[PDB]
RNA sequence: UUUUUUUUUUUU
RNA sequence: GGGCUCGAAGACGAUCAGAUACCGUCCUAGUCUCAACCAUAAACGAUGCCGACCAGGGAUCGGCGGAUGUUGCUAGGACUCCGCCGGCACCUUAUGAGAAAUCAAAGUUUUUGGGUUCCGGGGGGAGUAUGGUCGCAAGGCUGAAACUUAAAGGAAUUGAC
RNA sequence: CUGGUAAUUGGAAUGAGUACAAUCUAAAUCCCUUAACGAGGAUCCAUUGGAGGGCAAGUCUGGUGCCAGCAGCCGCGGUAAUUCCAGCUCCAAUAGCGUAAUUUAAGUUGUUGCAGUUAAAAAGCUCGUAGUUGGACUUUGGGAUGUCCCGUUACUUUGAAGAAAUUAGAGUGCUCAAAGCAAGCCUACGCUCUGUAUACAUUAGCAUGGGAUAACAUUAUAGGAU
């Protein structure tokens, strides 16, 4: 039985899509199928922000940010709980969680 | 490609009548199509139809009464003798009380009852009821 | 879709002719292999009893089905034939003359007996049915 | 005794409505079997066609329930089908009889050729479909009899059809689908527009409008 | 349907959709019948006088019942002098 | 659809219902034929002549004023080319593709397109042989195709 | 994200 | 010819009852390119091509027509709005189909017929034997039978896990 | 009064058999006819398959105990067997019934009329010759009354001809019937001219009317028509 209309990927009007390597296990996975997340977080964790600011060597300074694009295979994405198994009706929802 | 213009016309009329449309468009036109439509109109299965001139094959707009259950083409156009009409009607028509098979005989395009009356055979074009 | 040309009768006939071979019943009766089978297209065949053999019944049943190894006289082929009815194997002896019929499923095994397609009808010119009911007696010689 | 809970039931109990054709004309739903019992009850006959067990798996074994198939008809153009599932066979049969009464439909009968006497066959070629089972009825000449399997033959006999040709495709051993396809084929008899129906419809007051004053209390 | 003698033979004559001409069957519970009352010169309803329209379930399920009924009523009002 | 692709475009000309010349047009049929013959002598194909006439001289359709097609007029004056224009252009395209392939052996796409173009050439040449627009001995050969043009 | 092998034949 | 990386085979270190593995370490062929072969993939939309009809809606790519107001710009370009054609798709819906899952084509089919190619006929034996043909080889294409067997199998429901 | 049962009683009927005789027959035999015999447990004794379901008929009794065996298929038998071996009873057909290539059912060979997403299944993709298929367009109408006015084929209509036997079918009391082609009135030294009809028959060939739908060939370097 077929469970997804898109077959678990995002390929339309296309023959082949080159793969990426899973950021967790290194497994090959088509890019249109890999679960991709973009993480933008402060280099200094919120706990240490005050201590680092108190030790600033300049009158003013804005702490940088860390940018990471994570590309997971299906297995790692499920195991890491990046995505979860949804009900038959709920897995047709494509909007990101609020 | 387009192989049977009569088939396209009849299929358009059938689909439109099923949908409930009051009018349908037939393109391209043909004299076989016109004769078929005249046979249908003679028996009250369609209203007035109008031929539109465009310096090409033409176009027809047909009024639909709502009495047409199904009109269809028969392909290939098999040879039908005066003795095979009974079998063809049994195969194609819902009942012996109503329904017509359109044939093309050397005497012209006509329904099967007239063909029986004149004792003329020919080739089967289609059916309607 | 199907071909429908008025001048396409040859193609339809040829396609049906080619596709008939996919039918197992048609192929069985048109390949000419019935003549290489033990009966060679006959309802019955006579043979000589070589040995009595017991065949275990198939799961889920448990029994010893009594059969005889018979060599057909007309071609020398060896087959296994079931001996029906209670204690009817006692009417069979080695080197006896037996008439063999099909098992009813046209060359296929029947019931819980594996790989047996034949049965014994007569022994020494006397039907097994008569022997079972004591209507007749097996000839002494 | 019987206390009608619907306007149609009240009218039928008050003798305002006297024929099932009056209800059929306006396509009004029938939700009480006492209506059918009062109208065509005396001439109706019933017959249990099949008792089918069904089982639901549970933590502590299989829960068995029985499916009752019942056919009712007057042999004169009315037939109904009823399916009911219950723990007990008797309860299922009673429910199936009630449902078959509630589902009685009119059956149109026509002539094969010459139109002398009462109709004897189906007016036209009709086809019914339930599941994978498809039943086709073809008009037959007088004296041809009912050429059908026992289930369709019984359904046709309860409908009063004298002779017809039939053909079936699919899993006809699914008795429920077979009988339902036959029933659908019979229902489709009155939906086919023939030239004899080309006359303009002349509408009549609905029972709820004709007897509105009586139902106002 | 009639016999050779001329006797009515059908159990009943079913109604037909005012817009599609389809036969309205006994189990068609989506079909409706509507009466549009007539008005006199003073805009008062005349009891017992109205135009009847019947719609089959097929057209109503399609959503085309509204426009079809509007057109039919417009034509019938033009014919019946109801303005 | 397209003969040698999956394109389904419907872009085309829409000839007006009126077959007569516009009132503002004043040129005469013999004049139009004279200009057509002059253009053909200058080395213009019928398509080019029609495009030039429409874009410059206000002649939307030559048949409207002359009563005949451009190629018919050219033939009547002994100016029609030995091989038809469309077949000529197809052969020119084939020659160009083969010349490109001579230096690009790894260009397999060009090989595919050459196969398609030569199939078109052969089908068109067969049609023109049926209608006697080419001599029966005519044959397209890749080796000496460049000579034909 | 350490490691976790196996359950005679028929029948209920 | 190249040979960074990774890495069949192989060798070690672990884990384990064993561990010819999963994990770790080092590595040959290979991975790259040229010339010549090979012609097979869940080579998939598991869904031939051409043509007609057939509900609605919002997005998006290319081209074009019209309108309109801005731009740290040079009539144009960017953006806004309304349309036509063509394309990859999506959402809703059944008056359709279907064994259903689902499908706006898998619709217009017992009310069966637009043209045309291929191709299946219970499960195994078997894509095997044999013959032919192609290939350096690996193998490709074409392709049986004897015999065996009552199911194998598809979709969906409840429970158990 | 109305029905059913009884190896209880009572007389009647009759052919299987037997046999004078006649008849039959080339001669015999058989059949038909018929003197004298020929029936009460009317011993003048009906069988073949079955009794869980498909599928009509036992939750009867004894034996065996996954044995022996049955069972076309599904399944029966392991110590309370409607399924085996038996008794009784019952069911189907019946002088017949059981068992071991081919048709139907099979729309499971599908032209009528099947399938190819997941059940078996659309070649990885495109080109392409044979084959199959192929858009529209050329004389309509009225007046009147079948009749008057403005190149080659497919196809269809009609006709001839196309052995019997077989098939369908008309007539006909071989006692009926399968049959056969007989036969019927009346006893006339005869008659019904007694009957022994009629239909069907793919394709291909022969002749004929039609000219819608189709196929092939032709068109303009005028070397054309007159
Ligand atoms: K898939
Ligand atoms: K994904
Ligand atoms: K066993
Ligand atoms: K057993
Ligand atoms: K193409
Ligand atoms: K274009
Ligand atoms: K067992
Ligand atoms: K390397
Ligand atoms: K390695
Ligand atoms: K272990
Ligand atoms: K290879
Ligand atoms: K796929
Ligand atoms: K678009
Ligand atoms: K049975
Ligand atoms: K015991
Ligand atoms: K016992
Ligand atoms: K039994
Ligand atoms: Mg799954
Ligand atoms: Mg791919
Ligand atoms: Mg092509
Ligand atoms: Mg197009
Ligand atoms: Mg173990
Ligand atoms: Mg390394
Ligand atoms: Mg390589
Ligand atoms: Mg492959
Ligand atoms: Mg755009
Ligand atoms: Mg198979
Ligand atoms: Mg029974
Ligand atoms: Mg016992
Ligand atoms: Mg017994
Ligand atoms: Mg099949
Ligand atoms: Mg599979
Ligand atoms: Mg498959
Ligand atoms: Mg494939
Ligand atoms: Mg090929
Ligand atoms: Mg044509
Ligand atoms: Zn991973």
């Amino acid at each position: 039985t077929f469970k997804r209309r898109n077959g678990g990927r995002n390929k339309h009007g296309r023959g082949h899509t080159k793969f990426i390597r899973c950021s967790n296990c290194g497994k090959c996975c088509p890019k249109d199928k890999a679960i991709k997340r973009f993480l933008v977080r402060n280099i200094v964790e919120q706990a240490a922000v005050r201590d680092v600011q108190e030790a600033c060597a300049f009158e003013t300074y804005t702490l940088p940010k860390l940018y990471l694009k994570m590309q997971y295979c299906v297995s790692c994405a499920i195991h890491s709980k990046v995505v979860r198994v949804r009900s038959v009706t709920d897995r047709r929802v494509r909007e990101p969680p609020q | 490609v387009r192989v049977s213009v009569l088939n396209d016309a009849l299929k358009s009329m059938y689909n439109a009548e099923k949908r409930g449309k009051r009018q349908v468009m037939i393109r391209p036109s043909s004299k076989v199509i016109i004769k078929f439509l005249i046979v249908m109109q003679k028996h009250g299965y369609i209203g007035e139809f109008e031929y539109v001139d465009d310096h090409r094959s033409g176009k027809i707009v047909v009024e639909l009464n709502g009495r047409l259950n199904k009109c269809g083409v028969i392909s290939p156009r098999f040879d039908v003798g005066v003795k095979e009409i009974e079998g063809w009607t049994a195969r194609l028509l819902p009942s012996r009380q109503f329904g017509y098979i359109v044939l093309t005989t050397s005497a012209g395009i006509m329904d099967h009852e007239e063909a029986r009356r004149k004792n003329v055979g020919g080739k089967v074009l289609g059916f309607f009821y | 879709g199907k071909t429908r040309g008025m001048g396409a009768g040859r193609k339809l006939k040829s396609h049906r002719r080619r596709q008939r071979w996919a039918d197992k019943s048609y192929k069985k009766s048109h390949l000419g292999n019935e003549w290489k089978k033990p009966f060679a297209g006959s309802s019955h065949a006579k043979g000589i009893v070589l040995e009595k053999i017991g065949i275990e019944a198939k799961q889920p049943n448990s029994a010893i089905r009594k059969c005889a190894r018979v060599q057909l006289i007309k071609n020398g082929k060896k087959i296994a034939a079931f001996v029906p009815n209670d204690g009817c194997l006692n009417y069979i002896e080695e080197n006896d003359e037996v008439l063999i019929a099909g098992f009813g499923r046209k060359g296929h095994a029947v019931g819980d007996i594996p790989g047996v397609r034949f049965k014994v009808v007569k022994v020494s010119g006397v039907s097994l049915l008569a022997l079972f009911k004591e209507k007749k007696e097996k000839p002494r010689s | 005794k019987w206390v009608p809970v619907t306007k149609l039931g009240r009218l039928v109990k008050d003798n305002k409505i006297r024929s099932l054709e009056q209800i059929y004309l306006h396509s009004l739903p029938i939700k009480e079997f006492q209506i059918i019992d009062t109208l065509i009850g005396p001439s109706l006959k019933d017959e249990v066609m099949k008792i089918m067990p069904v089982q639901k798996q549970t933590r502590a074994g299989q829960r068995t329930r029985f499916k009752a198939f019942v056919v009712v008809g007057d042999g004169n153009g009315h037939v109904g089908l009823g399916v009911k599932c219950s723990k007990e066979v008797a309860t299922a049969i009673r429910g199936a009889i009630i449902l078959a009464k509630l589902s009685v439909i009119p059956v149109r009968r026509g002539y094969w050729g010459n139109k002398i006497g009462k109709p004897h066959t189906v007016p036209c070629k009709v086809t019914g479909k339930c599941g994978s089972v498809t039943v086709r009825m073809v008009p037959a000449p007088r004296g041809a009899g009912i050429v059908a399997a026992r289930v369709p033959k019984k359904v046709l006999q309860f409908a009063g059809i004298e002779d017809v040709f039939t053909s079936s495709r699919g899993s006809t051993k699914t008795l429920g689908n077979f009988v339902k396809a036959t029933f659908d084929c019979l229902m489709k008899t009155y939906g086919f527009l023939t030239p004899d129906f080309w006359k303009e419809t002349r509408f009549t007051k609905s029972p709820f409008q004709e007897y509105a004053d009586i139902l106002s209390k | 349907m009639q016999n050779e003698e001329g006797q009515n033979v059908d159990l009943y004559i079913p109604r037909k959709c005012s817009a599609t001409n389809r036969v309205i069957t006994s189990k068609d519970h989506a079909s409706v019948q509507l009466n549009v009352g007539h008005l006199d010169d003073k805009g008062l309803y005349i009891p017992g006088s109205f135009t009847t329209f019947a719609l089959c379930g097929f057209i109503r399920a399609q959503g085309d019942a509204d426009s079809a009924l509007d057109r039919l009523w417009q034509k019938k009002k033009v014919e019946a002098r109801q303005q | 659809g397209r003969m040698h692709s999956r394109g389904k475009g419907i872009s085309a000309s829409a000839l007006p219902y009126k077959r007569t010349p516009p009132s503002w047009l004043k040129i005469s049929a013999p004049d139009v034929e004279d200009n057509i013959c002059k253009f053909a002598k200058k080395g213009l194909t019928p398509s080019q002549i029609g495009v030039i006439l429409r874009d410059s001289h206000g002649i939307a359709q030559v048949k409207s004023v002359t009563g005949s097609k451009i190629l018919r007029i050219l033939k009547a004056h002994g100016l029609a080319p030995e091989i038809p224009e469309d077949l000529y252009h197809l052969i020119k395209k084939a020659v160009a593709i083969r010349k490109h392939l001579e230096r690009n052996r790894k260009d397999k796409d060009s090989k595919f397109r050459l196969i398609l173009v030569e199939s078109r050439i052969h089908r068109l040449a067969r049609y023109y042989k049926k209608t006697k627009k080419l001599p029966p001995v005519w044959k397209y050969e890749s080796t000496t195709a460049s000579t034909l043009v």
